[PDB]
DNA sequence: GCTTTTTTTTTTCACAATCCCGGTGCCGAGGCCGCTCAATTGGTCGTAGACAGCTCTAGCACCGCTTAAACGCACGTACGGATTCCGTACGTGCGTTTAAGCGGTGCTAGAGCTGTCTACGACCAATTGAGCGGCCTCGGCACCGGGATTGTGAAAAAAAAAAGCTGCA
DNA sequence: GCTTTTTTTTTTCACAATCCCGGTGCCGAGGCCGCTCAATTGGTCGTAGACAGCTCTAGCACCGCTTAAACGCACGTACGGAATC
């Protein structure tokens, strides 16, 4: 029993370990880091969501997320998140 | 030679422009500012007239309520002249501005 | 094609249209520092609000800014506009 | 609120001016539309105490 | 005296002690009121979207969720309760 | 018989606050406030512990952000002091009253 | 040049705050356990939107005259700001008082979870009228001139406040 | 307590600016028309959520200690701001 809510501490804790293997973190810095993702992903959703309604399309794709990013982050931000998001989708095109 | 005493002109002005809403920005000027600024974005971009006068109208107001601001900033520091540092405070407390 | 390169409109924006800006805000007496900043603070405005209209444009796939690109850019600044649109 | 300042103002039609004046003038409906800008609807007749004349 | 006017529960010390990390020096002795007023008017704007949540979701236990979407429609937007 | 100048435990409270992060209310007064004020808008209300302490986290947040723009607006009016209409000019441009 | 004061500067001593040593023990990050549901899959089907081609809107350029506005300089007033100076509202630091904080126990409201059942909303196709674009008109309203009214400012002259000037006590 | 000026107040015209009307003219508010495509009708099917029942979580009340914090008061320094220039 108890619930079950979900999170995105795991996630958050598996780049802690890629950025600082050694370093570790408490509930309230977890609390505030999934706290963070939440925030931004229904940011850039939210300007994609519109960015395809105000064009009168159907279909979010990983276009409306690249102009939404360049819309909400600063921007030499924007920039490396263009150039991950970009490089990440270009991966796992080429894998199959 | 008549001659109006420093303020009762500009208060004058101030009532004259309140009752008012045509733009005070010179049309061109301004739409050759909007095109100059925009080149730096994207080259060879047409705007519809429209969308420049939306911006127009969206620029003045900005500053019109900037310069309301500003106002309450000079007189803060009792004094009557808008300087810098008042259009600064406003724009910092608004928080525009680092 | 048939010449369209800008030059420098910033001052355009001349002492007279600011001093009236200033007016309509209530504004009474004015420091010689006032026009220069002001230029600067309308250009930063400016700057903003078309770079984000002209990303909707580009998304859209177009070479023309429509008001609804200045629109959706405006509400965007929390600077909603009310009669072009939207 | 909006065609009593287009009559207060002496015309039949409302323009942009009247409903500035209405929304600004009326408490609820400005805190409504606070953030909001009406295109060539101008400003309160507001000047503040310590600018008039002695 | 000591009776039902919780928001004096808000001591001098304390508003000192805010304004203090707000870098502020010296205080005028009219500001700890000025201070209860604003704080109050901040407190009932979130209170009764908060519990307008509450109401809506058919509960009588205001959650620390109702706040924090309270406190994203007032614009003050908080992390670490839920976000 | 020592005796520090006025203003300089002041900076010294100040560089304390600065470098620490915990509630400064007391927390039993605060929640005994959250309570009296939520009676307003409905009765026989219950509290997560953490809802009170989602509000207190907000609160002093808020309070701490408009006593630095408070700070601003009175050493802009050339004073050391802030006052009251030092909070109601920050508040009147951060557009919070009227 | 000298001596005589304020002010400024330097030097010395007091005290918080930090950092280095020595330590202990509590509590939650972390990670393993054991179950479960949400991610994955290949299949099938329908239509979103890429594309290419077509129409024709409206955006861009260019001109030349008219005149409103911007421009730049002369002139002086009221503003900004520096300085001084006075009354007290604040900060500091004591001792006395207060209630927050903590840890704990005991009660139950109510948060939330499970399974059942059906009222209500999606979806469909056929039906038709509300609301779209088009287009025509005539009355409100923008602009003008002329006459009435309001308010400003200078100049002349008064009322008063304040300043500089007295002897006395 | 004066005599002698500056400061502040008053009154008298001159002049500019704004105000209000009718006259005039242009164009867009308003509205009618005819056709369209989106709202409506009447139908079906499936499931979202209302609902009763039960679980146990965590919110509340209470109490009794130990301080740390709030409190009130004495005292004076550095501040706000008035006044001058
Ligand atoms: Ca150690
Ligand atoms: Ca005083
Ligand atoms: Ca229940
Ligand atoms: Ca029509
Ligand atoms: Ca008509």
């Amino acid at each position: 029993k108890r619930s079950r809510k979900e999170s995105y501490s795991i996630y958050v804790y598996k780049v802690l370990k890629q950025v600082h293997p050694d370093t570790g973190i408490s509930s309230k810095a977890m609390g505030i880091m999934n706290s963070f993702v939440n925030d931004i992903f229904e940011r850039i959703a939210g300007e994609a969501s519109r960015l395809a309604h105000y064009n009168k399309r159907s279909t979010i794709t990983s276009r409306e997320i690249q102009t939404a990013v360049r819309l909400l982050l600063p921007g030499e931000l924007a920039k490396h998140a263009v150039s991950e998001g970009t490089k990440a989708v270009t991966k796992y095109t080429s894998a199959k | 030679p008549h001659r109006y005493r420093p303020g009762t002109v500009a208060l004058r002005e101030i009532r004259r422009y309140q009752k008012s809403t045509e733009l005070l920005i010179r049309k061109l000027p301004f739409q050759r500012l909007v095109r100059e600024i925009a080149q730096d974005f994207k080259t060879d971009l047409r705007f519809q007239s429209s969308a420049v006068m939306a911006l127009q109208e969206a620029c003045e107001a900005y500053l019109v309520g900037l310069f309301e601001d500003t106002n309450l900033c000079a007189i803060h520091a009792k004094r009557v002249t808008i300087m810098p540092k008042d259009i600064q405070l406003a724009r910092r407390i608004r928080g525009e501005r680092a | 094609r048939h010449r369209k390169v800008l030059r420098d409109n910033i001052q355009g924006i001349t002492k007279p249209a600011i001093r009236r800006l200033a007016r309509r805000g209530g504004v009474k007496r004015i420091s010689g520092l006032i026009y220069e900043e002001t230029r600067g603070v309308l250009k930063v405005f400016l700057e903003n609000v078309i770079r984000d209209a002209v990303t909707y444009t580009e998304h859209a796939k177009r070479k023309t800014v429509t008001a609804m690109d200045v629109v959706y850019a405006l509400k965007r600044q929390g600077r909603t506009l009310y009669g072009f649109g939207g | 609120l909006a065609g009593n300042a287009a009559r207060d103002n002496k015309k039949t039609r409302i323009i942009p001016r009247h409903l500035q004046l209405a929304i600004r003038n009326d408490e609820e409906l400005n805190k409504l539309l606070g953030r909001v800008t009406i295109a060539q609807g101008g400003v309160l007749p507001n000047i503040q105490a310590v600018l008039l004349p002695k």
